[PDB]
């Protein structure tokens, strides 16, 4: 840890302390996230060593990268790629003007294809939100913070309940599920596909009722017809209000009727219904932007 | 080949060339104890069959163990000369790396210190699990043999929906397999066959070569080996029986065939060698 220089801190948080650090040789610049293990009673916390075991078998161009791990005097430097800015920051700047829906549907496409990458890989990633998601200068944006991740098997089993932050939490982990894969990302980048439309949060809520009936308010109230099951899920009351689902025209205004159906998709009640990653690439919403491959039937 | 049904998700073939691939990153030596001359490979057996009773007492699940049993066995291909009492520290720390890793609500440090009886204090343990990870360059994300035995019992009972990921399958006849493969990773020889091939061997003595295959994609000709080697170890397991399911007091019955079970074995081990 001789050849790098801290530069400024870029935040602590429930990933734990990042510094933005630079290679005095080279000139390059990190990310170095920092562990002190002699605050930590269990050793290296379960987060760290998911997140560094994931990592370092998720090499994707929409992935930030785990560069080393070093364990130097009691600490455990973990070096990442660096970005300069996350996505609700510069949605944020973008808020007034609006960020171009050239670059909405290129962030979204390079989204999609760092979480199908991850979900072929067997990975859930459980919190995306834009503040975890990285741009650089060139175009391109990452999946980051792989702290809450986990790698589910073939079939799953009962995982951690109450995952994924509060305003992009699927509607099936609010209602109580006993399993869940990998619909719960969609739905989140559901989510910051309107809020990169719209400029604003799609279902802001503040404690998870209230989360429930903002989405109950724009997709409507679910029954057993569109998504089957739902009334027997342990969190579901029949006291429920009903409310009509709105039209995609005013939820997602500046959005075409490519969008509008992709959206619906990633939104849909029922998981299993849900569309995938790798499905979504394919919806004629990105076909000026990429090109099929051609498909060995055998 | 890939037994998988058409995944809505990913590609069927590309889930399953994923899971391939990485079996090649994993590398297991059957005679990685030549590395290690003071050792016998019985006290490997004596660790892993502690470590299941251990698992047990805690109500960590199988892929907890088999974790643990992974991550020693790929540890020690890298050390050199070993003594036995520093083979419970190494043990009990794959262990505490393998729950803090699968577990949702792992036991806490102290608690893995005092199954050893005061053999290992929790610094030798976080001691222990950094030069475990730090020798395994972090790879600590491998599929284990009951992993492979939890993929196998799925296609077998799929459905004609075919929806991979929810879990349906008897929990009586999983834990049976299982059973016979806690026998088979108590001897060191199972590490010349891939995890894959160990647990389609075990299923197909509680079954047949076509259920094996439909649900491994394995031809015969790929496990015959491991099926004549797994002989002794299966009829072993049919003279004494099929174990029961047991229920475990704060655990789901959904999920009680998951939870590691111990049986006393070591005897049925020597059995085996003859
Ligand atoms: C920080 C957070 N969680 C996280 O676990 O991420 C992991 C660990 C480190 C890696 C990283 C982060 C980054 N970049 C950024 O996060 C954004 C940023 C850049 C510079 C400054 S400044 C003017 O110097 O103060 C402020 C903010 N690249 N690689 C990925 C939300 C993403």
């Amino acid at each position: 840890m001789e050849n790098f220089q801290k530069v400024e801190k870029i935040g602590e948080g429930t990933y734990g302390v990042v510094y933005k650090a630079r290679n005095k040789l080279t000139g390059e610049v990190v990310a170095l996230k920092k562990i002190r293990l002699d605050t930590e009673t269990e050793g290296v916390p379960s987060t760290a060593i998911r997140e560094i075991s994931l990592l370092k078998e998720l090499n994707h161009p929409n992935i930030v990268k785990l560069l080393d791990v070093i364990h130097t005097e009691n600490k455990l430097y973990l070096v990442f790629e660096f970005l300069h800015q996350d996505l609700k920051k510069f949605m944020d700047a973008s808020a007034l003007t609006g960020i171009p829906l050239p670059l909405i549907k290129s962030y979204l496409f390079q989204l999609l294809q760092g979480l199908a990458f991850c979900h072929s890989h067997r990975v859930l990633h459980r919190d995306l939100k834009p503040q975890n998601l990285l741009i650089n200068t060139e175009g391109a944006i990452k999946l980051a913070d792989f702290g809450l991740a986990r790698a589910f098997g073939v079939p799953v089993r009962t995982y951690t309940h109450e995952v994924v932050t509060l305003w992009y939490r699927a509607p099936e982990i609010l209602l109580g599920c006993k399993y869940y894969s990998t619909a719960v990302d969609i739905w989140s980048l559901g989510c910051i596909f309107a809020e990169m439309v719209t400029r604003r949060a799609l279902f802001p809520g503040d404690s998870e009722i209230d989360q429930l009936f903002r989405i109950f308010r724009t997709l409507g109230t679910p029954d057993e017809v569109v998504w089957p099951g739902v009334t027997s899920m342990p969190d579901y009351k029949p006291s429920f209000p009903k409310w009509a689902r709105q039209d995609f025209s005013k939820v997602v205004p500046p959005l075409d009727e490519d969008g509008r159906s992709l959206l619906s998709q990633m939104l849909h009640y029922d998981p299993n219904k849900r569309i995938s990653a790798k499905a979504a690439l394919a919806h004629p919403f990105f076909q000026d932007v990429t090109k099929p491959v051609p498909h060995l039937r055998l | 080949g890939s037994p998988l049904p058409v995944l809505s998700w990913a590609n069927r073939e590309e889930v399953w060339k994923i899971m391939l691939n990485k079996e090649k990153t994993y590398l297991r030596d059957q005679h990685f104890l030549e590395q290690h001359p003071l050792l016998q490979p019985k006290m490997r057996a004596i660790l892993l069959d502690w470590l299941m009773e251990v698992c047990e007492v805690y109500k960590l699940h199988r892929e907890t163990f088999y974790l643990a049993q992974d991550f020693f066995d790929r540890y020690m291909a890298t050390q050199e000369n070993v003594v036995k009492t520093l083979l419970q520290l190494i043990g009990i720390s794959s262990l505490f790396i393998a729950a803090k890793l699968e577990e949702i609500y792992p036991p806490k440090l102290h608690q893995f210190a005092y199954v050893t009886d005061g053999a290992c204090s929790g610094d030798e343990i976080l001691t222990m699990e950094l030069m475990i990870m730090k020798a395994l360059k972090w790879r600590l994300s491998p599929l284990t043999i009951v992993s492979w035995l939890n993929v196998y019992m799925q296609v077998a009972y799929l459905n004609d929906l075919h929806e991979v990921l929810l879990p349906q399958y008897p929990q009586q006849i999983f834990i049976q397999i299982a059973e016979l493969l806690d026998l088979c990773v108590l001897d060191v020889d199972c590490l010349e066959f891939p995890y894959g091939i160990l647990a389609a061997s075990a299923l197909y003595h509680f079954s047949s070569s076509e259920l094996m295959q439909k649900v491994s994609g394995y031809q015969w000709c790929d496990i015959e080996n491991c099926v004549k080697w797994m002989v002794p170890f299966a009829m072993v397991i049919r003279e004494t029986g099929s174990s029961k399911l047991k229920h475990f007091r704060g655990v789901a019955d959904e999920d009680a065939h998951n939870i590691q079970t111990h049986r006393d074995s070591l005897d049925l081990l020597d059995k085996a060698r003859a």
